[PDB]
This record gives structure tokens, sequence and C-alpha cells, in this order.
């Protein structure tokens, strides 16, 4: 069922500890997602039969239930582990995730930024969630997958009315009887973070376009400090590390989901792996995520500047370049301290732009 | 994206076919093209999906009065490509002029193959200045394609004429062929005939044979710095992007290559990198400090090392670099090509703007206002005299190398609103 109605304290007995209760939880949300579909189920009886024990011991004490109830709970965790990796294919639906969610293959959601920019602007009611998800799978199916993935269907912020861009949602539906692993909420938060990875691609993608600069393009006031190239290099090593820590975070999880035997120590894993993402790639409310956010301001501001001047020409562009100087300037103290938590993907830059303090002294 | 090969003069041609030959070695495929049953990986960059999953690879061979063909046409590799792609002087003047009476359909070629490539992004030139048909030809191709595609890219691995003071020709046609690669091409990976000629002559025992050893060490460092075009990461691996990082300064886009396996038959990242900055070790030929630092290291590599490592490089100061900007040394990580046929799979990269190559360039703006001042080695050729007849684009660009040169010490500089 899994529509399942969960274990709480007003109807439990208070001398009976709570980690009981939710390994019972686990051990009857596995029986519930086994009862449907038929159009664990070999050692049932020792389960009634050690229940009927416990009924049986008049002077009931808590340790000994502790052990019985552990006893059920390593066998239905190793039966759960054995056949949501082996069969439904549990590392497969990871790689699914990261690809899509996390953007572990980034090329095709880059290929899909660069057909779409109109919902920077907002939505109406009826329209343009149809237009997201059909452009999308249109550009997978160019090439790298073409025999799947039109099975995301791409929502952006398309209850409609609000932009988008740091707002795409994405739902896919998981195999609910083989996999309790991911539930709504995980799903969820999946898809906020897939929404903030998004709105960091669209930028640096605008940018390394007006890299064209140098494909195609006077001193001083006119070549926008070539400022471009003063805002293309640390924005992209900001990407470079938003790159090692989703990468780090992966790995982990797929060895430690390999060394053990027990899908509750799975779910320890899992939570634990998305609670690292969230907390470091600064979805967690810190001045970082601060200097992340007026960081994506002012690459979005400056790509709109440069994009329509094409090659150099004053075109009063001088009092939005003063603007950006000044706020280049703020920020970058504000990226010397993001720059290093105590992770290795966060610590790894705090010399990266504290060498020669031009934005410690400036 | 997916770049075309430009291949034009001698050592040009050279590097060309030791290049198709170390990506026929690198990936799993046949000399005719067919795929093996050792061979999912992109071999999209160089290679088209023709017909029975033949790897074609996409190129553009060009010179005059022909030489290497013969070889191409007596080898498996002229069942490997040539459905008609290949196409049959001495000087700079004489180049140019040859090049504009042919460029109608040269510039047909260069349309054949924008058509048959499915996403064009840049055409990389395997070129040689100074190769004899390649100086002058090269410098119009480049004229060419900066007038035609400026939406594009013009990428230039090359190697360039220094014998240490042999022909007395090369400064005019090295120096008119750097101004036309400064206006007319978008990046220049330079290389030099007395550093690999030097590096060669440490790790090997040879002086004499320098050419078939250069197209080897040109031939590892152009599939090092393309390893993560043609084999997927997932930084960058579009050309504009990783190029992005690369060039500082707009106009100093001249860019140190070093590699660390000099001959490639453990080791750390801190200790390859520690390597890597040092000059010895790069085949690139007073206050001297780069503007950025870009790193790729490829191989059995641990991640956390790659931290540890930046950490260390930085704090010890030796990244050197006094910029008018935060831009800093940057690290990148690549995955070692599966099905090497090359052992000892740690190797490293490094791509960043030197500001002592400008004292390199200052040894042409030196040799070419010597052989000005003697004038008995410009030679008075003719086709020079009906280039121009004041012959002022020699001093046009002697003017723009000096600016280029004040670039450089304006970058070593923490202002970059004042430059010479």
């Amino acid at each position: 069922s899994l529509k399942q109605f969960s274990l709480r304290v007003e109807i439990l007995p208070s001398y009976i500890p709570v980690r009981v209760a939710e390994k019972i939880l686990f051990v009857g949300e596995s029986v519930q997602m086994f009862e449907n579909q038929n159009v664990l189920k070999n050692q049932e009886d020792t389960f009634a039969a050690e229940l009927h024990r416990l009924k049986q011991q008049p002077l009931f004490s808590l340790v000994d239930f502790e052990q019985v109830v552990d006893r059920i709970r390593s066998t239905v965790a190793e039966h759960l582990w054995k056949l949501m990796v082996e069969e439904s294919d549990l590392l497969g639906q990871l790689k699914i995730i990261k690809d899509f969610y996390l953007l572990g293959r980034g090329e095709l959601f880059q290929a899909f930024i660069d057909t779409a920019q109109h919902m920077l602007k907002t939505p109406p009611t009826a329209v343009t969630e149809h237009d997201v998800n059909v452009a999308f799978q249109q550009s997978a199916h160019k090439v790298l997958l073409d025999d799947d993935n039109l099975l995301p269907l791409l929502h952006l912020t398309i209850e409609y009315h609000g932009s988008g861009w740091a707002a795409l949602g994405l739902s896919y539906k998981v195999q609910w009887p083989l996999h309790i692993l991911f539930t709504p909420a995980v799903l969820e938060k999946y898809n906020v973070v897939f929404k903030y990875l998004l709105s960091v691609r669209r930028v640096q993608a605008e940018l390394q376009h007006c890299w064209a600069l140098q494909m195609q393009r006077q001193t001083d006031a006119i070549k926008w400090r070539l400022r471009n190239h003063m805002a293309f290099l640390v924005d992209n090593l900001q990407y470079y590390l938003q790159v090692d820590v989703l990468e780090s975070q992966f790995s982990q999880l797929l060895h430690q989901i390999n060394s053990t035997r027990d899908f509750e120590s799975i779910r320890l894993a899992h939570d634990h792996f998305l609670s690292n993402l969230l907390a470091q790639s600064f979805i967690l409310l810190k001045p970082v995520f601060h200097c992340l956010n007026e960081i994506l301001d002012l690459c979005h501001s400056f790509c709109s500047l440069v994009s329509q001047n094409l090659g150099p020409l004053d075109e009063r562009g001088a009092a939005q370049l003063s603007i950006l100087v000044k706020g280049f300037s703020r920020q970058s103290s504000l990226l010397f301290k993001i720059l290093s938590h105590q992770i290795n993907s966060d610590l790894a830059q705090l010399l990266l732009r504290l060498d020669y303090n031009k934005y410690y002294t400036q | 994206r997916e770049i075309i090969t430009l291949q034009l003069g001698q050592c040009g041609n050279q590097i060309g076919f030791e290049f198709w030959k170390q990506l026929c070695a690198e990936h799993g495929i046949s000399p005719e093209g067919i795929v093996e049953e050792f061979a999912t990986d992109r071999k999209d960059v160089f290679f088209y999906q023709a017909d029975d999953e033949h790897y074609i690879p996409r190129a553009v061979l060009l010179d005059l009065e022909p030489r290497v063909i013969h070889s191409i046409l007596n080898s498996p590799y002229a069942k490997l490509y040539n459905p008609e792609n290949i196409y049959l002087g001495n000087n700079w003047a004489s180049g140019f002029s040859q090049g504009e009476k042919i460029h109608e359909d040269i510039f047909d070629i260069i349309d054949r193959e924008a058509d048959g490539s499915d996403s064009l992004e840049g055409f990389v030139l395997c070129h040689s200045i100074a190769g004899g048909t390649g100086s002058g030809l090269g410098s119009y191709l480049l004229e060419r394609l900066n007038d035609r595609y400026p939406k594009k890219l013009v990428q230039t691995y090359s190697v360039f004429p220094n014998q240490d003071e042999d022909v007395v020709v090369q400064p005019y046609n090295s120096l008119l062929t750097l101004k036309r690669l400064t206006q007319n091409a978008d990046c220049v990976v330079v290389l030099d005939n007395t550093a690999l000629n030097r590096i060669a002559t440490d790790r090997l025992h040879i002086q004499n044979p320098s050419f078939s050893q250069i197209n080897q060490l040109v031939s590892t460092i152009m599939s090092a710095s393309t390893t993560t075009l043609r084999y997927p990461g997932y930084m960058n691996n579009d050309l504009i992007g990783l190029i992005a990082s690369l060039i500082p300064t707009p106009r100093l886009h001249f860019l140190m290559t070093g590699y660390t396996p000099l001959t490639t038959d453990k080791t750390t990242v801190l200790d390859v990198m520690r390597r890597l900055l040092q000059p010895k070790n790069v085949m690139v030929s007073t206050n001297h400090c780069y503007i950025a630092i870009l790193n790729i290291i490829q191989g059995e590599v641990d991640p956390t090392q790659v931290h540890k490592s930046l950490q260390r490089i930085r704090e010890r100061k030796l990244a050197n670099f006094i910029p008018w900007g935060p831009a800093s040394i940057q690290v990148a990580l690549s995955r070692k090509s599966p099905y090497l046929p090359s052992a000892h799979r740690v190797s490293g990269l490094m791509m960043a703007n030197h500001t002592s190559i400008s004292s390199l360039f200052e040894r042409t703006c030196r040799q070419y206002d010597k052989l000005r001042k003697r004038e008995a080695f410009l030679e008075q050729f003719r086709k020079e005299d009906m280039f121009k007849d004041n012959f002022d684009e020699m001093d046009t660009s002697r003017e723009i190398v000096q600016q280029l040169i004040d670039e450089y010490h304006a970058a070593t500089r923490p202002d970059y609103i004042s430059w010479g």
C-alpha cells in the first residue's frame, strides 16, 4: 500500500522505545508493498512464532523484545537489500536520479538550455509546460539516449504564474513495489537541488557564448574591461567546485551501498548522501548561499549587457559597467568567505582566490 | 565541440598523419575504419559515423608541390580516409600569391568539410611556421577563416622557427604569420624547434632526425589536449568552454604547454604539479610570471589528492602571478583512455599564459630588425615586392608584436587600464 499509517505515541505504549517502532515500521511497510500486485515470504511463520513466543511471556522485559526485533530486522533488511539491488536495479535507479536530478549527464540539459530562455519569463496556466517537455525530449532524441527518457515529464515552476530557470521541477515515477528507498519527499528535495543546478548551468553557458567575443571581436571604457574575462574565470572555477562535490558524494554513495548487506544501512547512507549534497551545494542558509545568489544575479545582468553590444562599442554601457565592478568587488570578498563546512570540495578553494589579495584589499 | 584538422606545411602534414595514426592506435578501430571487438564512449569529435561504423576522420590536407601524399598513398591510411579531401612554396610571399589565385576551391573544400560535419564549432590547424609550403598559404587561410567565419573558432597547434640563429628568410615569414595569427586566429598553442629538440636530445640520444620525434611529441600533446573532448568527461567538453578559462588576457592568447612524461616509459599529483610548473618540463622556451594557470590530470588519480595538491601549490607560492584581477591556478581532471596501447597511464598537462614567451618573441623582434639593417637577407624577392610596395606590412607586424610585448608587461602589473 504505502498509503500506510505511521506508528506514533498517542497510540503506542510509552514504555516501549521508539527506535523499535521505526524498525517495525520498516518490516510492515515492506509487507504492504508485496501484498498487492500478485495478480520475506519464506520466513513469515518464524516471525509469527516469535510473536507468539513474545505473547507467551507474562513478565515482559524490553531488552529481550529489542533483541527479538533485531533478529527479525536483520533478515528483513537482508532480503530487501538482495531483492532491490539485484532484481530491480537500484544502482541503475541511482544513476538515473544522478543523471536527471543531480545533472550527472549535463550535456542534454545544456543543449536544452541552448534551445530555450523564454521561461526567463513567466507561465500562464495553459501552455508552456507542454513546450518544455516536448523540446527537452526531442533534444534528447537527437543523440545520447534516443531509446528512452520519454519518461521524465518536465514541469518548471509550471503551477503557473511566478521566472523558472532557478525553479525547474521534475517528476519521475519510480517503481513503488520494487523500490521503497525513494519517497515523495526525497524526490521533492532532489527537485529543489535540480532547480539550483539548472540556474548555474544556464548562466555559465551564456557567458561562454559571449566568449565568442573571442571568436569575433579601443581601450579604456569600451572593452567592458574585457570583464567578460575577469568574470568568466571565477564563475567557471565555482562551477568546477559544484562538479567535484557532486561526484564525491555520488562515488561515496555507490561504494557505501556496495559494501553493506542491510537495506536500512542503504537508507541511512542515502539520507546522509542527500543531506551532504544539500549542505555542500549551498542549499542551506549561510552567507555562502547569499554569495552564490548574488553571483547568479551578477552573471545574468552581465550577460544581458555583453550580448547586445556585439563588438567593442560604447552604448552608454559604462553606467552598467560601474555597477558590475562594484558588485564584482562585493561578491569578490564573498567568494573569499565561500572559499573554505570542513568539506574537501568547499575546502578546495580558500587558497584559489586568496593569494595576491586583489579581492581582499580591493 | 567538433573540430576539423586543417594540416598545412611539411611538418604540419607530418604531425597530421602522425596524429591520425596516433588516434587510430588510441581508439579501437581498424585502418579501414571498422569498429573492433575490443572497443559507450564518444567517437564523434574527429570522426564521422560513416557507413559500416567506419569512423572516418574529418581532415583537410593542403600544401604545394606535393611530397608526403606518396607516403600516404602506399599506406593503409589511404583506406582509412580520403573519400576526396586531399588537395595538391618556399617563401611567405610566394605562398600568399599562390593562395590568392586558388582561394575559391580551397574555400570550397572548407565549405565541403563544414557541410560534412554535424556540429561546427571551430577549425583546428595542425601547422608548422616556415615549414616551406605552410608559410604564406597558412596566413592567407587564417585571413579567409577570419573573414568567412567570425562566429567559429580558429585553433592553431603550431611550432615556431627558432634555431638560436640557419635560415635567414624565416624571421620575416614568422613575424608576418604571427601578426596574422594575432588578428585572424582565436587561440594559439605555441611550440618551438629548440625546446622540442633540446628535450628530444635530453630524453633520447638523437640529434639529426628531429622531425620524426617532434611528430610523436606534438601528436601526444594534441591527444592530451583533446583527451577530455574525445573521451567523455563532464567539464567544458566544448572547445569554447575549455579555452574560455585558458585565456585570461584577450590579446595574450599564447599558452604554455607542459607534459610531465617526456618519455612515457608511483607518483602523486603534488609531485607532478611541482614538476609541471618548472619550465624544464615545458616544451616552450627580469620579472616574468603567469596570468592564469590551468592543469589537467588524467590517470589513476585520487581526487582528494587533487584537493590537497591545489591547496599546497597555491599556498607555497609556486603559482607565480601578479594579475590585474583575481586570475589564478586551476585544477582539472580527466579520465585516462580505455584501451591505450601505451603503459604508465598517469600523465599531466598544463595550459597556462606566461609572460616569459614575450622574451622569446623579443628574439624575433630582434632578428627581423637585425636582418633589416644588414639588408642581404630580406633577399629582395619579387613576390615580396608585389605583396607590398612600401614593405610597411613588416613594420605593421613589428608594431603589433610590440603592442603584444607591452601588453604582456602591463599584464604583469596590477593595472590593465593602461598598456603601451
